[PDB]
């Protein structure tokens, strides 16, 4: 009630948004509003992207593919973007990573300069 | 258990047995707390290697 | 919903066999979950009742929850099971101590050679230790205890003539055996009563131990647990549930920083 | 042979029909006969489905209302084999918002005696 918990089932089933008390004879009731990831679909995966020899990662998405196009998505909510400079990091070459692939990673500065 | 009840009586020593084990279930109980009470201990401030 | 594994176990290097159902075994146990099991009145009105779910059902449940965390992470426990390449859900779990994914990436076949020989490990480590499963030979070794007292306490005379009523009642006549037998009576309702107030003494402190196993589940197994000292040693990483008789195991996997060095440091440039 | 005679029964605002679980012994020792783990279970017809347990009879078995009482395996959930790959994922294109509740007891009736 008094805060947002991440305890796993502490505060009802799902991912815990906020709870409301309500009195009852010797007791209490709690009414927990959790969100539910609703209508899931499949997708291609990979842990990285290779692009000018540099592995990049995602920021705080996962890299997604619906078959012909790669982009960049939040975990909990399908929402595609597209792959580019500021919403991945580079971190060494691509020899290491297992099941890197190749896509294009865009940089918004090349065509204003 | 049995000081407590009987003293140094040897007559109620005598008595007492008769009515089986529930001296040694009382000292049992009690000893059981006592260790609990360094498991207690230990489990708050030993936290450190 | 009762999840299942994959016919091909291709985890990226990570080798679960040990905590996984042995197929060649009858009773369908992971091989931790058989060394578990082998580690650890009737005439007197005393009975002893049946589980209402059985250690196959029990195993059934535990192998359910495996297959959940092996394939679907922590989402299975907040809503539908979302599918997750493994070496992903352990990148997650990386970003989730403070480490970034890229070493997860980097080091993947060092980590899960490391996760594997752990898991070798406590096989070992269990077999060659009797006293490993103490807390839960314990409770037995508690239970049998007070039933066999509350039996011997039957050969007490409590002050009477003899211990045993057909002795009194094929002797002495009813006026003068409803004083003999009136005197066992007391003792042996009193032994009753002793046994009964232990057990709801013991009862209490049993539910508490199974009230923190199941948060332990809910939140070492059915998620990732920032909570210090929980879910192990260490920055928590993940748990897997292994069933034991009267009793669960948890495997905690965590994160321990290795190799230190000195360095200069400044709060700002 | 002696032992614990129990009484299953779907509520009289439902039934007056009921089955005996005659515990811990054999059904050629008790004189829609069922031998379980727990004892012999009389008045209740085996079936060989299975569903949420109802009543507890013990070791899997349970029993049900369904007319006549029944006796079957207790159901721990229905199956789902997760279509895992090292290169698949599922993510979310929606959401709900659930409501749940959760009651717990706080205090009980301060008595006191003479
Ligand atoms: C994902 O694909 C599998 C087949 O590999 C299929 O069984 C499953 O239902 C699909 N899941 C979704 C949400 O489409
Ligand atoms: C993938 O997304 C792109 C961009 O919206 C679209 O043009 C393409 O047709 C999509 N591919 C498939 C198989 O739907
Ligand atoms: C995924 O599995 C397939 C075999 O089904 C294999 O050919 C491929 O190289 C694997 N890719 C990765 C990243 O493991
Ligand atoms: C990715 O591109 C590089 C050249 O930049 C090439 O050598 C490599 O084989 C490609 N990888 C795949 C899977 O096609
Ligand atoms: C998993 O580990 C066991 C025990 O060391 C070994 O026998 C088995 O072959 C391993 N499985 C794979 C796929 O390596
Ligand atoms: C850091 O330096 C101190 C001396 O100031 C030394 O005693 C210590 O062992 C060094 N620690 C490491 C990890 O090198
Ligand atoms: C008893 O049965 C009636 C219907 O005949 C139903 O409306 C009522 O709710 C039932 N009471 C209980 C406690 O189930
Ligand atoms: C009593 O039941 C057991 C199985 O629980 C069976 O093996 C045994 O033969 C039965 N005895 C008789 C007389 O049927
Ligand atoms: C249940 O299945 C067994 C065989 O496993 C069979 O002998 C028995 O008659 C069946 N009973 C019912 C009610 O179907
Ligand atoms: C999400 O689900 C709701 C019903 O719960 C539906 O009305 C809504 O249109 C869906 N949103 C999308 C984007 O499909």
């Amino acid at each position: 009630v008094l805060g947002q918990s991440k305890r796993v089932d502490f505060c009802g089933k799902g991912y815990h948004l906020m709870s409301f008390p309500q009195s009852a004879p010797h007791g209490v009731v709690f009414l927990h509003v959790t969100y539910v990831p609703a209508h899931e679909k499949n997708f291609t995966t990979a842990p990285a992207i290779c692009h000018d020899g540099k592995a990049h990662f995602p920021r705080e998405g996962v890299f997604v593919s619906n078959g012909t196009h790669w982009f960049v998505t939040q975990r909990n909510f399908y929402e595609p973007q597209i792959i580019t400079t500021d919403n991945t990091f580079v971190s060494g070459n691509c020899d290491v990573v297992i099941g890197i692939v190749n896509n294009t990673v865009y940089d918004p500065l090349q065509p204003e300069l | 258990c049995t000081m407590y009840i009987c003293g140094d009586s040897t007559e109620c020593s005598n008595l007492l047995l008769q009515y089986g084990s529930f001296c040694t279930q009382l000292n049992r109980a009690l000893t059981g707390i006592a260790v609990e009470q360094d498991k207690n201990t230990q489990e708050v401030f030993a936290q450190v290697k | 919903q009762i999840y299942k594994t994959p016919p091909i176990k291709d985890f990226g290097g990570f080798n679960f066999s040990q905590i996984l159902p042995d197929p060649s075994k009858p009773s369908k146990r992971s091989p931790i979950e058989d060394l578990l099991f082998n580690k650890v009145q009737k005439f007197n009105g005393l009975t002893v009742l049946p589980p209402l779910l059985t250690d196959e059902m029990i195993a059934q449940y535990t192998s359910a929850l495996l297959a959940g965390t092996i394939t679907s992470g922590w989402t299975f426990g907040a809503g539908p099971a979302l599918q997750i390449p493994f070496p992903m859900q352990m990148a997650y779990r990386f970003n989730g101590i403070g480490v970034t994914q890229n070493v997860l990436y980097e080091n993947q076949k060092l980590i899960a050679n490391q996760f594997n020989s752990a898991i070798g490990k406590i096989q070992d480590s269990l077999s060659s230790t009797p006293s490993a499963l103490g807390k839960l030979q314990d409770v037995v070794n508690q239970n049998a205890q007070a039933l066999n007292t509350l039996v011997k306490q039957l050969s007490s005379n409590f002050g009477a003539i003899s211990s045993v009523l057909n002795d009194i009642l094929s002797r002495l006549c009813p006026p003068e055996a409803e004083v003999q037998i009136d005197r066992l009576i007391t003792g042996r309702l009193q032994s009753l009563q002793t046994y009964v107030t232990q057990q709801l003494i013991r009862a209490a402190e049993i539910r508490a131990s199974a009230n923190l196993a199941a948060t332990k589940m809910s939140e070492c197994v059915l998620g990732q647990s920032k909570r210090v000292d929980f879910c192990g040693k260490g920055y928590h990483l993940m748990s897997f549930p292994q069933s034991a008789p009267h009793g669960v195991v948890f495997l905690h996997v965590t994160y321990v920083p290795a190799h230190e060095k000195n360095f200069t440091t400044a709060p700002a440039i | 042979s002696f032992g614990g005679v129990s009484v299953i029964t779907p509520g009289t605002n439902t039934s007056n029909q009921v089955a005996v679980l005659y515990q811990g012994v054999n059904c050629t020792e008790v004189p829609n006969v069922f031998q379980t783990r727990a004892g012999c279970l009389i008045g209740a017809e085996h079936v060989n489905n299975s569903y949420e347990c109802d009543i507890p009879i013990g070791a899997g078995i349970c029993a049900s209302y369904q007319q006549s009482i029944i006796a079957y395996t207790m159901s721990l959930g229905a199956e789902n084999s997760v279509a895992y790959s090292n290169n698949s994922i599922a993510i979310p294109t929606n959401f709900t918002i659930s409501v749940t509740t959760e009651i717990l007891p706080v205090s009980m009736t301060k008595t006191s005696v003479d």
